[PDB]
């Protein structure tokens, strides 16, 4: 029931001095801007915008397969910039997702082919789940399942979130071998 | 390897300088780098640990907030169960202007944070 | 003294919040979701096992408990709105969640009928309940509700759904929109109760006396040839995106017509007024019949009162209560919320006198060293 | 084939294919697949094509005739949306991970929201908003709503990330 | 917590109803040494806090605003907050273009203090109704203590006044069609209890409902089994007592084939930094209530110590019975012999450990755990 | 030359800040100390009071937060005219 043997190919990966794991299909414009500190994964042809912002995420950072994460854009008061998004450790990014998301928290898991408009806030420890769209601005709470198509408050997560996903993405670090 | 690493990802990528190029960026245009000067790099990082510094005196900022708030939240049920055992040991021995003042000081204080969060992640943009 | 907590579970809707406001803070319906389940399961069943009950009403309560309202539940008193005969092993069951499981200091079984009367200061009246399963009817006179001369007939929600639904199988006409723009009629099995009272509640309407006797004629086809009315245009209804049924005019003014449907038995809502008025005392028939109130949320169709106005001053004109109820005058109360909640609000007015709301109901302790709820029937 | 009018920024790593028309200031952001199949495209001024917004002409391969489609002024396509619609207006915004169909006609200022997979042989009137999955649900709005300001902030910061298409005179 | 497939392993709690619940949803009492489930444990309510403004506000406060929040709306087409937008301030929606001006309000020149509720019409009624019920309370409170001890200003309120003809349907009704746009549906209908509106053009917007921090206390002994911290935002609790800080958890990775023998394996995990464990019970003889079985498990082994850190490894191999030992986790092999119905295989055991109590680390527990298969 | 003065510029006002930081963290500190020995002398009044009562036996909040608030906008101030050349400083 915990993760099994995912298998990679060893040319296709590029495995960096810190520990991460890109592969290199993943197009990621802009690669002196996007930090990526810990020992993260970014899958195939996942789709990097370090183009008008700067990418920083977290330590265990699992971006899954065709998913674009990018900057939003907001009217300033003076002048325009995008903001720069700041995912937080032990972020479970599942497939086929579009983030333009500012201040993605950690402990997250997001789940499977689902869109978070511009400048929604997502706070520490939350859920969300496959399918669901988020309108943009919107604040999702600690501990919370949000989900359904305009990405209402679904239910509640159980309070053991903050014990678990570190055992899930470091699980998946660890199960993750090349062929 | 340690616990953070913000050598950003070209010069994490740029061991072999064939990938980089070619896969997963574009990487031409701003071929032009940066002298790493012995000095000029490590008082560069010395900037960049700082920011950290700050960071971990700002979530101990938040930490201890949630103290102060938690410690008034016991304060006045004490003093309410004390006026309330005053009175029984008492009879066993025989502003709206002010509220509104704290509400728009309350809106007003919550436009501030709204500014200055912001204006603290464009100045996390800008100091790179 | 904490404000009581005024619960009325319906059938379809629970109508819930807290004493003496003026509406209620929510209104739901009584589904539950449980994890697999593809459709909500209804909270509310008769005739069906106990631990089953226990375990959907634990989960209803505790859902109405920690989402809309947001309360402790050993802090306050309720008030548990229920109609007249409603079944005892779910009354039953009803206080043993409410007693064993939350632990309040008091539970008040309260009949719906007697505070529809509360909201408007009157203490005689005809009421009505157009619910989702029961039409039911009582006589409230001076405070004691008269139980000799009720009348129910199944012509609430449910029917109307039954009907709507063999109309609409009757005459479906889908365009699913990938090449089969033409009349598709009942490509799906059975439309669900979601938009089938969705369709009854935007589209459909009720229509006159006048016109409803020639719809009930040219259905009839008793000599008539062609005499039924105009009917209004269709409407294009969507469901999931791509469907789109084409309701017919006809439905939406005649699926309503079984409420009033006579078929020699004298067996409609209008009649069981009049059948409940004939068992009554002979002191009492003016002052009843002088005071109608209407309460059940089939009520805020549109044109229904007047219909039924308009039915009872027709019936009243058959020989059968010319001799017994033939000059009476027939008037309606206002009451001053909407007929969805008449009832919670005189539960809610009720709620709010806490100088009696201990003694007029059933302590925990009395549940605790007796469990056995008082009601009606004998001991 | 790919007549690209000058001071339009396109980037080179979006696949364009076909005989395209790209109009005078218009975006193109990385891994856009814009692919002409039967007809050629026309795209008009300021349309900000934005990540995967698959558009495709291939009319007769999926079921003379040239068939080319007209794509109007500030037609802002977002991130992994599916375009295919032989006549569009103009200032019309649609969203992310959104499936238009073929017989879908667009006159102006008309909101196509995020998941909406729609496919009618039907015009679409004049600034309606399509929302949800689940259903269509159209709703008016007053005011054709203006997007210049992000495009004329996107000219001046993509080509120093960026290489860029080849454009004639 | 989804991603792994909680629901596959379930525990046995043991109350007045014996329920199964996966780890992630049970806590564990230390002063009476059981766990104890979400449904056979008591709730208390903490706090609310609003979710679309992340602040906290006094219960009080809540009583007096109807469990509404004061400065964030949601839209009445979709469930969503509304959000303020410039021209001189006007309401308006991100999923769906629902403006504030579709229902015809006029723009406030502040940004938040000129939006308000309209007030119920028939609260003059209510009020008097009440008002008049009260000294009716009271007058029938006076006689039954004074029946009780033998035993041992005057208000009237104008009633409603009944109509002899009610406003009939419009004919407009008729030979008209109807715009499902302009009518409102039933579920967006009920979010407005005080009046029901059948156009949108009468539809105000609502307030945003608040959230509720829940305390949970045990119905034996009453103390806090977890309760959070007032302020939100945060991840850290004042005090936890969960299962999977203190229980230890069984886990499977692999599921051979259905072909009547299986040597299966499974991880055990630690929480605590030094225990003791044991699968040798095999499920007694058809005792404890096992009725969700469908297999027939031999799982013998000998009591295995296990080591958390922040000769116990070399000498007792056992590469059938012990198959890896990394730290605090260690795989053991249960033979199942499956398939004994259709489907659905689900294999019943019980699993005996240490724990301390705070001698008082020999107290030992049985946990039953029913974990099942994909068959 | 003109990158090394801005970036030292950048130093000088993280240090400020850094500063001011620990200042607010050091009179926040001291009110919760103060909050400690005040809650731990009202428990010592309590118990008095539950003693000899059974020996016997046999506009605050407004001002308050009113206080507090005036505290804060002070503090958002000293904020908004520094980051204000902070962001001019950007634009040069
Ligand atoms: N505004 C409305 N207009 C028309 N019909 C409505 C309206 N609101 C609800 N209904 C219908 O009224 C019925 C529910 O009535 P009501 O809420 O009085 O029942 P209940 O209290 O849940 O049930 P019961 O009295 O049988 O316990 C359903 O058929 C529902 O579709
Ligand atoms: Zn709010
Ligand atoms: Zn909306
Ligand atoms: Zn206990």
């Amino acid at each position: 029931m915990e993760l099994g043997e995912l298998l990679y190919n060893k040319s296709e990966y590029i495995e960096t001095a810190s520990g991460n794991k890109v592969s290199r299909q993943s197009v990621l414009c802009g690669s002196q801007n996007i930090v990526l500190n810990g020992k993260t994964i970014v899958m195939n042809d996942c789709i990097i915008r370090g183009d008008l912002a700067n990418v920083r995420v977290g330590r265990h950072c699992v971006v899954k397969s065709r998913s674009v994460i990018r900057p939003p854009f907001k009217k300033f008061s003076k002048g325009v910039a995008f903001f720069p998004l700041h995912i937080g450790d032990h972020v479970f990014i599942e497939e086929d997702c579009v983030v333009n998301a500012a201040q993605i928290g950690s402990y997250v898991h997001v789940g499977k082919n689902c869109v978070i408009g511009r400048r929604c806030v997502l706070k520490d420890c939350c859920k969300i789940l496959d399918n669901t769209v988020l309108p943009p601005e919107t604040v999702v709470p600690p501990f919370t399942v949000f989900s359904g198509c305009p990405g209402l408050f679904s239910g509640e997560l159980p309070e053991c979130t903050q014990e678990l996903m570190i055992d899930v993405t470091k699980s998946y670090y660890q199960k993750f071998l090349p062929l | 390897a340690f616990g953070i690493n913000t050598d950003s990802l070209y010069h994490e990528l740029s061991t072999a300088g064939s990938e980089v190029i070619g896969d997963v960026d574009e990487g031409a245009d701003l071929l032009g780098e940066f002298s790493v000067r012995d000095d000029f790099f490590g008082m560069g990082k010395e900037v960049g640990n700082l920011l950290l510094e700050n960071s971990q005196l700002l979530e101990t900022k938040n930490a201890l907030n949630v103290v102060k708030n938690d410690l008034i939240a016991k304060v006045d049920q004490l003093s309410g169960e004390q006026e309330v055992l005053r009175g029984e040991l008492e009879a066993a021995k025989q502003a709206q202007r002010r509220r509104f003042t704290r509400v728009e000081m309350a809106r007003v204080l919550m436009e501030r944070n709204q500014y200055k969060e912001r204006l603290m992640e464009l100045q996390e943009a800008v100091r790179w | 003294e904490k404000t009581a907590v005024v619960i009325d579970l319906g059938e379809a809707f629970t109508k819930c919040g807290f004493a003496g406001e003026t509406g209620p803070r929510c209104i739901i319906p009584s589904v539950i979701k449980k994890a697999g389940m593809p459709k909500p399961i209804k909270v509310v069943q008769y005739n069906i096992n106990t631990e089953e009950l226990y375990s959907y009403l634990k989960e209803f309560i505790h859902i109405l408990y920690f989402r809309h309202l947001l309360v402790n539940p050993r802090d306050r008193r309720v008030v548990v709105i229920e109609s007249v005969l409603c079944p005892s092993h779910f009354r039953e069951t009803l206080t043993r969640v409410l007693f064993k499981y939350f632990e309040v200091p008091s539970v008040l079984l309260a009949p719906s009928h007697l505070m529809a009367l509360l909201t408007l200061g009157i203490n005689s009246a005809m009421v009505l309940d157009c619910g989702y399963r029961e039409s039911l009817v009582l006589p409230i006179y001076e405070g004691i509700p008269v139980l000799n001369c009720w009348g129910a007939l199944p012509l609430g929600g449910k029917a109307l759904h039954k009907e709507l639904e063999t109309q609409l199988l009757e005459q479906c006409t889908v365009d699913t929109g990938a090449a089969k723009e033409q009349s598709l009629p009942s490509v799906m099995g059975s439309i669900p109760e979601g938009v089938l009272e969705d369709i009854k509640v935007r589209t459909c309407f009720v229509s006159d006396l006048t016109r409803g006797l020639k719809i009930q004629a040219a259905k009839f086809n008793i000599d008539g040839n062609t005499e039924r009315p105009s009917p209004p245009p269709n409407v294009d209804y969507p469901l999931d995106g791509e469907k789109i049924l084409h309701v017919l005019g006809s439905i939406r003014d005649s699926v309503v017509e079984i409420l009033f449907e006579q078929d020699n038995e004298e067996k409609s809502v209008a009649t069981l007024i009049l059948d409940s008025l004939m068992q009554c005392p002979i002191d009492t028939r003016k002052q009843l019949a002088e005071n109608l109130v209407i309460i059940g949320g089939t009520s805020m169709l549109p044109g229904f009162l007047h219909r039924l106005l308009a039915e009872i001053r027709y019936l009243v004109e058959k020989p059968k209560y010319k001799k017994t109820l033939g000059t009476k005058t027939f008037r309606i109360h206002t009451p001053p919320a909407k007929a969805n909640c008449v009832a919670w609000l005189g539960g809610a007015i009720f709620g709010a006198l806490q100088d009696i709301l201990g003694s007029r109901s059933v302590s925990k302790e009395y549940y605790n060293q007796t469990g056995r709820i008082p009601d009606w029937c004998s001991l | 084939s790919v007549k690209i009018a000058p001071g339009a920024v396109v980037c080179v790593e979006s696949e364009i294919r076909g005989d395209v028309t790209i109009g005078p200031r218009t975006v193109i952001h990385p891994k856009a697949r814009i692919i002409a199949e039967a007809g050629p495209i026309v795209i008009g001024e300021g349309n900000l094509i934005e990540e995967q917004a698959l558009i495709i002409n291939a009319h007769p391969d999926n079921i003379s005739e040239p068939k080319p489609m007209i794509i109007g002024t500030n037609n802002v396509f977002e991130v992994g949306c599916y375009s295919q619609a032989m006549k569009m207006g103009d200032n019309n915004v649609i969203e992310s991970k959104a499936y238009v169909g073929r017989n879908v006609i667009l006159t102006s200022g008309c909101i196509i929201g995020a998941c909406c997979n729609l496919n009618t042989f039907e015009v679409i009137p004049e600034n309606t908003v399509i929302y949800g999955a689940d259903c269509l649900r159209r709703v008016q709005t007053e005011r054709p709503q203006p997007q210049t300001l992000q495009l004329d902030f996107l000219m001046k910061i993509l080509p120093n990330y960026h290489h860029l298409k080849k454009t004639m005179k | 917590a989804s991603l792994l497939q909680s629901e596959r392993v379930l525990y046995l709690v043991q109350g007045e109803k014996k329920v199964r619940a996966p780890l992630s949803q049970l806590y564990f009492c230390r002063y009476c040494s059981e766990l104890r489930s979400l449904e056979c444990v008591s709730h208390e309510v903490d706090s609310h806090y609003c979710p679309s403004c992340l602040e906290n506000m006094p219960s009080a406060e809540a009583k007096l605003k109807k469990n509404r929040c004061a400065n964030c709306f949601d839209c009445p087409g979709c469930m969503h907050t509304l959000s303020t937008r410039a021209t001189a301030y006007y309401l308006a929606c991100g999923f769906c273009r629902w403006t504030s001006r579709d229902v015809g309000m006029a723009d406030k020149s502040v940004a938040s203090g000129g939006w308000q509720e309209p007030d119920h019409p028939h609260t003059q009624r209510m009020n008097k109704l009440i008002e008049y019920y009260q000294q009716l309370a009271q007058k029938e409170k006076v006689e039954r203590d004074r029946k009780k001890l033998a035993r041992r200003k005057e208000i009237k309120i104008e009633p409603a006044q009944a109509v002899d003809e009610v406003e009939p349907l419009p004919e407009d009704y008729y030979t008209r069609p109807v715009n499902l746009t302009e009518v409102t549906t039933l579920q967006q209908r009920l979010l407005q209890p005080d009046f029901q509106p059948i156009c949108a053009s009468q539809l105000y917007p609502r307030h945003k409902h608040l959230l509720i921090k829940r305390s949970l206390r045990c119905r034996q002994c009453e103390h806090n089994l977890s309760k959070p911290e007032f302020n939100p935002t945060s991840i850290k609790f004042k005090i936890q007592l969960v299962a999977v800080n203190y229980i230890p958890e069984v886990r499977i990775m692999s599921i051979p084939n259905l072909r009547y023998m299986k040597e299966s394996q499974v991880l055990l995990t630690l929480t605590n930094p030094v225990e003791n464990l044991t699968h040798v019970t095999l499920l007694e003889c058809e005792e404890g209530d096992p009725d969700d079985t469908n297999s027939t498990a031999k799982v013998s082994v000998p009591p295995t110590e296990l080591v958390l850190a922040g000769e116990p490894q070399d000498f007792p191999d056992d590469p059938d019975v012990v198959a890896f030992r990394k730290a605090n986790k260690v795989g053991v092999f249960i033979k199942v012999t499956p398939q004994r119905e259709e489907g659905d295989v689900t294999v019943c055991f019980k699993l005996k450990h240490d724990f301390k109590n705070l001698g008082a680390e020999v107290s030992w527990l049985t946990q039953h755990v029913e974990l099942s298969l994909g068959p």
